[PDB]
Order: structure tokens, then sequence, then C-alpha cells
């Protein structure tokens, strides 16, 4: 509903087909935002995620 | 199975039978009886 | 009209029904009936086959009466007062074997209590002319049954109950407590609902969850089978117990419902506690010390059973040709014979047949040693139909035996046949 | 909650790893909250 | 609301306001069934606060203090009548309650009424 | 409950018991003095509760269920009446 | 302490709030027959046999009576712990056991059946006592009026006996509105005399 | 019986209390309400997978629903919907105050 410029384009389309809406992975406006201010103070922010089964770190960008 | 009272009601009075009504009979029965009991307050006032 | 298994029987009284209706007992989708035997739960639908689970009955708490497994003694329908003089002979109890004296008290004192569902539903229960149940027979009864070890076990339990009443209802006890049984045949009476009809199950009221022996009324008129159509369901919230149609069988009106009692046992327990027997016990034993065995991958596979050795069933999709004969008994059979299966030589056609002639030679042993042949039991029991129900019960157990055995017979030979195809 | 500057200092120095198990850190990354139906059992 | 559920409930004068003279020197209705009583009302025939006498055929569930009764009239023949201040109970000889009568009004009736029917009415739309 | 309560030789209530308005009666009648009751503080966890711990919930009367947030609702609790 | 337990297949059992009174029972078809030469009292339903206070003379022979209970109901709210606990409870609470004897110890069935007024005696809970109530006949006819118009009023917490005749019985409605009007009366009195002016007002 | 209860009983079933009641049924059968939500959730998109354009008027959750009282034995009518059967013709609205 707010702020996820490539989810929300879809939804409007998923509504009028009459389908189901999926589970959004990737971060909202909000926080990508959020990270390019702090690039601008010399710091840096990384999401990782661990996978349980093989071990594998994964940086979501 | 209801007691039958003889007396007045006052707040206090319904707020102890509406906790005493949802320990018996349940949150969806006692919201039957609120709708009900309402009508009858707002008609005879 | 339609031909039912309900049809033969009658309809029992209304008032089965109303004394649990004033109270919240609910019953969907059945009836209730009786007959010679006593009542038993009917059809009065047809269920399709279903996708989950069906309520049957639903049974409040405060109708029953409980006991705690363990130590502490909870009761929690919780009709006992503190202080009264029961609690002490119930504490006075050994914690593991006996749990049938502990809950005989119990009811005992319900039916001294009032307002107590117990002294209207207990007009209902099995009189001591009308229950199965062994404790209540003679020296006659005992004698039928032609098995000394059967035999003995009845007699210390019999004695096991009187010493009870002797002990604790001796002359200077306080009247609240000799009121409840004056003769001892009352107890008796009682220890003999207890172990017929108890119910083992674990419950949980509010955070508790204990493991608990309880009787339970209105659930107590299903009947044992050993390929059952319902099962037995606690509810938390609502403080109920539910009784449930399986997931996945078709039920068709007029139909029995039945509930299993205990699962894996043999024809003697089943006598012990409540005094029935099977002819179709698929986990009984017939005991061979001779040496010879047939191969075990061939049993099943001529007689169609399929499964892993604990459970067997026959497939009957297989056994496109309808067949009848095997059954109950072919599969306590493939269990019991001694059997030789090794990695996935064949076995040799003339070298079993040696051992089928050797078993059976020691099932003709077996059935000569018995006083009767099963011809001549069938005569006593048709010859008088009105007859003490204990020993009805005692002829009953050997017929079954003896057919067992035969059955096994008639079903090595054959496996002969069917070897060479 | 507060002292925004002065901690983002001490941590960037620390490289500190936070394993995001509450509820208000989720809520920032957009993310399931892990209570009620988004705690998984 | 709670102002008409009070007024329902409220209940009616009871010596001195409701009779200028003592009684000594010298209430009526007498209905068998609550529904009869609630038509009475619409009709015009009581009023709200009027004093009545209702038949009971269920358990003493009224709510009234720990009271011996008033008066306890006895008759050769061996029938009882308690009068109490809220009810009277008719007895017989052989000990068993012949009759019950509950002195109320028309206002308690009603509130009785709805709470009991909302109950049967969810229970009776369910199946 | 943390510990049986026994009145002589019979129990009045077991451990893992919830405790209602006539238990407690009981607990007065028969003037039971030391309850030992589990509660938050006994706990062994600062990052999380468990369910015997925290006890019946106050909106449905029954055992909290597993993932329920104990701690906003306390917040709240006790700052609403802030008002009056 | 007699130190002997009876046998209470023989005895009548009266019981009240607070004890367990019994009487001696000589056989007879109907249950009716009553000797008050012995008697015990017990706490209640405990099996320890004691002796009554006797506050009055006692009769000597079988005497032919009928049983009626005195007191007040209770209706109490209980506290609801599960989910479709009671909600309310009612006692009988008896206090108090009348026993009169039938007129020349006839029978019920006999078309002369009446009740002696006269001899009326009582069991009470509270005193552990059984005494013999004193009643005042205000109904002219002499010791040979008829029984069958007679009527026996009970007021007082059981302590007023009086005999009148039957139609001069005062309606329900009358006896309740009377006790009304007396209380109130003396109520409102209370509250006004409060007032600097009360000497000086007149009831109206 | 009790005589003059029949406008309620038709109220109760025309205004959707109906469901209010079955929710409660169903959810005294398990311990975590949460779960039994994502079960819920879970079904329901099957079935609007499976055949699109069946919905729309006629909502899943609800015909998810309506099939789990079916099976256990009360009667509901699919989706729990229900026609007007007076109205007094197309394109007319029901005032319900």
């Amino acid at each position: 509903k707010s702020d996820h410029i490539r989810a929300r384009q879809e939804v409007l389309g998923t509504t009028i087909i009459g389908g189901t809406i999926p589970n959004p992975e990737d971060a909202p406006e909000s926080f990508r935002l959020l990270v390019r201010e702090l690039r601008s103070l010399a710091l840096e922010l990384n999401h990782f995620l661990v996978s349980e089964k093989n071990f594998q770190i994964n940086r979501k960008e | 199975n209801l007691v039958f009272h003889n007396k007045a009601i006052n707040g206090t009075a319904m707020k102890r039978l509406i906790s005493r009504l949802i320990d018996h009979f349940g949150m969806a029965y006692t919201s039957h009886i609120l709708d009900q009991v309402k009508t009858l307050g707002f008609q005879q006032a | 009209p339609h031909d039912t298994p309900a049809s033969q029987l009658e309809l029992a009284d209304p008032d089965f029904y109303k004394i649990g209706y004033v109270r919240s007992f609910r019953a969907y989708g059945i009836e209730f009936r009786e007959g010679p035997d006593g009542y038993g739960v009917f059809a009065s639908r047809d269920v399709e086959p279903l996708r989950r689970a069906r309520v049957i009955m639903e049974i409040p708490l405060e109708l029953m009466l409980t006991i705690s497994k363990k130590l502490p003694w909870m009761f929690f329908p919780d009709i006992i007062p503190v202080g009264h003089p029961i609690f002490d002979i119930i504490n006075s109890t050994n914690p593991e074997t006996d749990s049938d004296l502990r809950l005989a008290c119990l009811l005992l004192y319900a039916f001294d209590c009032k307002d107590n569902f117990w002294q209207l539903y207990g007009d209902f229960l099995p009189s001591d002319d009308e229950c199965t149940s062994f404790l209540l027979a003679t020296e006659e009864d005992l004698l039928e049954l032609q098995d000394e070890k059967l035999a003995s076990t009845m007699r210390e339990q019999q004695q096991r109950a009187l010493e009870f009443w002797e002990k604790n209802w001796h002359s200077a006890v306080p009247l609240k407590i000799k009121r409840l049984a004056r003769d001892p045949e009352r107890f008796i009476w009682a220890m003999c609902i207890a172990q017929s009809r108890s119910i083992n199950l674990q419950m949980r009221i509010g955070a508790l969850v204990q493991d608990a022996n309880l009787l339970v009324p209105y659930a107590d008129m299903m009947n044992h089978s050993f390929q059952p159509n319902c099962f037995f369901h606690w509810r938390f919230k609502d403080r109920m117990l539910e009784v449930m149609i399986n997931a996945g069988q078709r039920i068709r009106k007029g139909d029995e419902m039945t509930v299993d009692y205990m699962a894996g046992q043999k024809n003697n327990f089943f006598m012990q506690r409540y005094g029935f027997s099977s002819p179709v016990n698929p986990w009984d034993v017939i005991h061979f010390t001779g040496d010879a065995k047939i191969h075990l991958d061939t049993f099943l596979s001529v007689f169609n059973i399929s499964g892993l050795p604990g459970e067997y069933y026959h497939n009957s999709r297989l056994s496109n040709d309808g067949d009848s004969f095997v059954d109950g008994a072919i599969i306590a059979a493939a269990r019991t014979l001694p059997t030789w299966s090794d990695g996935d030589l064949p076995p040799i056609p003339s070298l079993e047949r040696k051992a089928v002639k050797e078993l059976q030679e020691e099932c003709h042993q077996m059935l000569a040693e018995f006083p009767t042949t099963s011809d001549e039991d069938q005569k006593i029991l048709d010859s008088m139909p009105d007859c003490r129900r204990t020993l009805e019960a005692a002829i009953k157990y050997r017929l079954h035996r003896k057919l067992l055995i035969e059955k096994v017979i008639q079903a090595l030979d054959i496996y002969q046949d069917r070897i060479l195809f | 909650f507060q002292e925004t500057a002065r901690v983002l200092a001490k941590a960037a120095l620390r490289g500190r790893i936070d394993w995001l198990k509450g509820l208000k850190e989720n809520v920032v990354l957009g993310g399931v909250i892990p209570v009620g139906t988004g705690f998984k059992g | 609301m709670l102002i008409g559920l009070y007024v329902l409930t409220s209940g009616n004068h009871r010596g001195i306001c409701v009779n200028r003279y003592n009684p000594c020197n010298r209430k009526e209705p007498f209905f068998s069934n609550s529904y009869d009583a609630i038509g009475a009302y619409r009709q015009k025939r009581i009023n709200l606060d009027s004093p009545l006498w209702l038949r009971w055929r269920l358990d003493q569930r009224v709510i009234a203090s720990r009271e011996t009764p008033i008066e306890v009239h006895y008759e050769s023949l061996g029938t009882f009548y308690e009068i109490y201040g809220h009810y009277l109970i008719v007895r017989s000889l052989k000990k068993q309650i012949l009759f019950i009568y509950i002195r109320t009004t028309v206002g308690h009736i009603a509130l009785y009424r709805e709470i009991e029917e909302a109950i049967q009415g969810f229970s009776r739309a369910y199946s | 409950l943390a510990d049986d309560i026994y009145m002589g030789p019979r129990c009045i209530a077991t451990r893992n018991q919830d405790i209602g308005i006539g238990l407690v009666n009981r607990f007065i009648t028969f003037r039971a003095q030391p309850i030992s009751i589990r509660t938050p503080f006994t706990c062994r966890s600062t990052s999380w509760i468990c369910r015997l711990c925290y006890g019946r919930s106050p909106t449905h009367g029954d055992l909290v269920e597993l993932g329920e947030a104990v701690g906003i609702i306390a917040g709240q609790s006790i700052g609403e009446p802030g008002t009056q | 302490i007699v130190d002997y337990r009876i046998n209470e297949e023989e005895f009548h059992k009266i019981s009240l709030l607070d004890c367990d009174f019994f009487i001696r029972k000589p056989p007879d078809p109907d249950n009716d027959v009553y000797d008050f030469r012995e008697m015990y009292v017990t706490p209640p339903d405990t099996d320890i046999y004691a002796i009554p206070r006797v506050l009055a003379p006692m009769p000597q022979k079988y005497i032919r009576c009928a049983m009626s209970d005195y007191g007040c109901y209770n209706v109490t709210e209980p506290p609801i712990d599960a989910p479709r606990d009671p909600m309310y409870k009612s006692e009988r609470e008896v206090s108090k056991v009348f026993l009169t004897k039938h007129y020349r110890n006839r029978r019920a069935g006999d078309p002369e059946f009446a009740l002696d007024f006269e001899e009326i005696y009582v069991i009470d809970s509270k005193t552990k006592s059984i005494t013999r109530a004193k009643v005042v006949v205000t109904v002219p006819g002499g010791r040979n009026r008829d029984r069958k118009n007679d009527l026996l009023v009970i007021r007082d917490n059981g302590t007023s006996f009086k005999i009148i005749p039957s139609e001069e019985r005062d309606d329900p409605t009358t006896v309740i509105e009377k006790e009304e009007w007396k209380k109130s009366r003396q109520d409102m009195e209370r509250h006004l005399r409060k007032l600097r002016d009360f000497s000086v007002s007149n009831w109206f | 019986r009790i005589p003059f209860l029949e406008e309620q009983v038709r109220k109760i079933r025309d205004g959707g209390k109906l469901l209010t009641m079955d929710i409660h049924r169903l959810l005294l059968n398990e311990d975590n309400r949460f779960d039994f939500v994502n079960e819920i959730a879970a079904e329901a998109k099957q079935y609007v997978e499976n055949n699109r354009d069946e919905y729309g008027a006629k909502k899943a959750i609800l015909h998810v629903l309506s099939n789990r009282m079916n099976d256990a034995g009360v009667y509901r009518a699919e989706a729990y919907m229900e026609s007007d059967p007076f109205k007094p013709g197309p394109g007319y609205l029901k005032d319900e105050l």
C-alpha cells in the first residue's frame, strides 16, 4: 500500500484479473533510503540471510 | 437456567451479570443477549 | 422392510436420553437400541466418505466419574468431601496394581450422594443376573471352561475382592461407610462394573495434563470390534468427551457403531476383564512345540495377506474373485505358525509337504485332549437358551478355541494345493 | 530511539551484528514480524 | 440503556405510599402464564408498576432474603398455605407442593423473558 | 502453582494447575498459608517467557497461546489508565 | 452420650439444619405413630447419639401425628469456574418442625379426619429442644366446637399460635400489605424526627 | 417450544450472525488460534488458484468455512450466500438503515 514500487504496480493487476497476491521479499524504499543516507556519512549497512540447510550466506540488495 | 431477580439493576449489577454470562455460555451467546437487552433498554427509556 | 442390523432390535425408553439431555448431553446421527444382549448404538443416517472426523456423541465432564493414575490422587468431577472417611480406604491401595478397587469405592459413594447423575443412571446399568463378568461365577462355571490357568486367575481375583470387604467394612465402621456396602455382593457388583466399563485416556483440565482412569456414561454402550468404525477424543475447552467417526469410512443406515477396547490382546484377557470371547481375534496364540516350519512369504501370497509383520491385512482388490475364507483367523495364523524365511531361495515343494503333515499332527493331538468335540459343544449351547450368562460364556470360549485350531488345519491344507499351481 | 548519532558511531567501530529477533527491528525492514501469525510453529 | 433497565426493575410503592390508611381496618391480578401478563400491559389493563401474581411451575429461583414466613395458615383437612413476602407456597398432607405463586411486576417478567428467548433462539438457529 | 497444597492426607491442588476463584476460596476456608506460584520473576530467561510462568490470559480465560505479545500489552495496560 | 449405637431402622428421622432428631416408631401401616418416650439428637450426618433437652411434659402413650417443616429458602450465586457451572444454588434450610395430633388418633382414610390443634409439639434446631405449644382458641364453641371449621394461624417465628374460625381469615395480599405499612410508617417518623419542627407538626 | 420466536430466528440467519457462531465452534477444537488462521488461508488460496472465475461475489474464505460445517453435519448454504426473495426488480437496492 505504501512505498514498494514494484509490488504496488502489480497488485492493481492481480485484482482486476482475480488472482492471488504474493508476499513481498525485497525491501521497501524507506529502507533503501536509510542505507543511502548512511553511506553518505561513511557507514555501511548490509542485510544477510544464512541458509539453515546448507549454511551459505547471501547478501540481499 | 437463570435466576429471577426481584430487585433493581444498576451499573455494577450489569457488569457482574455480563461477566457471569460470559463464563457460563461463552462469548457468542453473550453477544446476542447484549443486543437484545439494548433494544429493550432503549424502548423503555 | 429393509434388512439392517438395527431392525431386529427394539428402541429403548425415551428416558435414557432425556436424563442426559437435560444435562448437556447431545447425540448426533445416532440412536440407541436394546436387545437380549443389552444396549447398543446404531446409525440413523448415511455418511459418505469424509475428509475429517465427525462427532456422534458429546458427553460433559460433570456426568463422569474420574481418578488420576499417579499417586497424588485427584478426582476431577470432585464428588468426595474433604475429611470423609472414604478417602482413607482409597488411599490405602497399592498405587500400581489396583485401580479397580479405587474405582469401585467411588461408584458406591456416588450412589449415596444426592443429585448425582449416577443415582439416576445406575438403574440402566447391568444387574447381577445380566453381567458377564466372571468375578460373579460359581465353581461349576469355572470348571466348564476347561482351562486350568484361566480358572485359577479368576479365583485369586474373587478372593482379592472379598478380602477388601472384610478389611474395610468391619463392625466398627461409621454408618456412612456401612450403608454404602452392607453385603459383600454389592462390592462385587461394583468391581464388576469398574473392570468391564472403565476407559483410560489422557485429559487436560485447565493447564494440567494427566492420565486417568474414568467411568463415562453413554459411551459404554458401544461394542468391541477389531475393525472399528469410531474413536474417543478429549475436547479441552468445553471440558467434554467426543466420540467420533473415523475419517474416510462409509457408513450406511442401520449399521453398528463400534470401538476397540484394547489393542493387541488375546482372548484370555478379554475374559478376565470383560467376559467376552471372539472367534476372530487377530492376535491369538496356538502353541506348537513341533519343530517344522513352513515358509513365510508364500503363506502370505496364497492368501493375499499384505503388510508389514505388525500390520497384516487382506488386500481385496487383488482378490477380484469374492473370497471369504480369509478372515481374522488366517491372519492370526500367520503370526503363530512357526516359519522359516531365508534370503530369496524358493522353497522345495516336497520338502514343505513333510512340514504340513507334522504340524497337522500336533493339531489333532490338541483337539483330542479336550473333553468334547466342537459339534458337541454347539449342542450344549443350543440345548438351553436361558441359562446363567456366565455359563454360556464359558461354553463359547471353548467352542471358539477349538474352532480356531480347526480352521488352521483347513488352511494349512489349502497351502498345499496352491503351492503347485 | 534516543541518541542516534552516538549509538551508530560506537557500533560502526565495533562492527556490530544484529540478529533480528525483536518486533521493532523487523518493522523497519518491512518483513513479517515474529509474533502471532508470523511466529512460525 | 441503563436508565431503561433500572426503570423496569425499579419496583412499586410498598406501604404508606400506596395506601392512605392502615390496611387493617379493611395485588389482585392473578395470571397463569407470563405471556398473558405482558399482554395486559399492552392493552392498558395494568401499569408497569402494578403488583401481580404469577404461577410458577419451576424450582424456587427467586432471589429474596432469608425470611421465615409472615403467616402460615393451616386447615383441618390438611392443606397449609405459607405467606412469605414475595411468594405463596401451598402444600398438602402428603407434603407435596401443590402450587407456588410469585408476587411481582410486569417489568421484572420482561427482562427475564428477553434473556431466555435469546438463548433459545440462538440454539434453534444453529440447527 | 509450583508445588502441591495438602490438607491432611488430601491434595487440594497439584503442581501445574491454574488457580481460579473457587480454589482461592478453598484456600481461604482451610487456611493454607504458604502458596507457591510461578510468576514472571521465576522464569529462566529475559528475552522471552513461557506459558506456565505467565499464566491465564486476561482476554480469553485460558492459558496463553504461543506467539502472544505480552510486552506490548503490559505497556499499554499500565499507560491507558494514566489518563485518569 | 448414650454409649450404645441404635438401630435406626426403628426410628423416625427428622432432619433440621443443625441437628437430626430421632423418635421411636411403633409399627403401623401408614407410618404415622410416634413414641415420645425414647428420643435422641445427633450433629448433622454424624453418628454419636445424645439425649435431647425436653422442655415440657411429653406424651406417655402412642399418638398419631402429622409433620410439617418451617424455614427459609436460601438462594445464592456461586462462583463460576468452568464452562457450564451452576448459576444459582437453592437450599431449603428448615429450622423447626411441628407435629400435630390427629383427632382421637383417627386415620386419614376415615371420613372423620381432623387434626387436633390443641396438641402441637415443636422441635427446634438451634436449641436441640422439644417443647409443647401454647395455643389460644378464640373460636367460640367451647371445648366441643366443631373441628371441621377451624384454622390455625402461626406468626412470629413460630412463637405465636391461635385458632380462629375459617371464614374470618385474611387474604394473602392483606397480610403482606399490613406489614409493609407498619414498617414504612415507623421508618418515616425516624427520618422526620431530626427536623427542628417535628414537635409542632401533624401526620396527615 | 417458546411460542413466538420466529422473527428472531429469521433475522439471525439473515443477518450473518450464523457465521459468527460457526467460527466459535471451530475454534473449540484448536489450541493455537494463530495456526488455524494460517490453515484457512492456505485452503482459500488453493481454491482460487484452481477455479479462478467462480469467485468474486462468492468469496473463497466463506466457501472453506461452509465446507467445513457441511462435512460435520450442519447444513449451511454455500458461501453463506442468500438471495432476496422480495426485491422489486433489477437495479433496486435495499436500505438497511
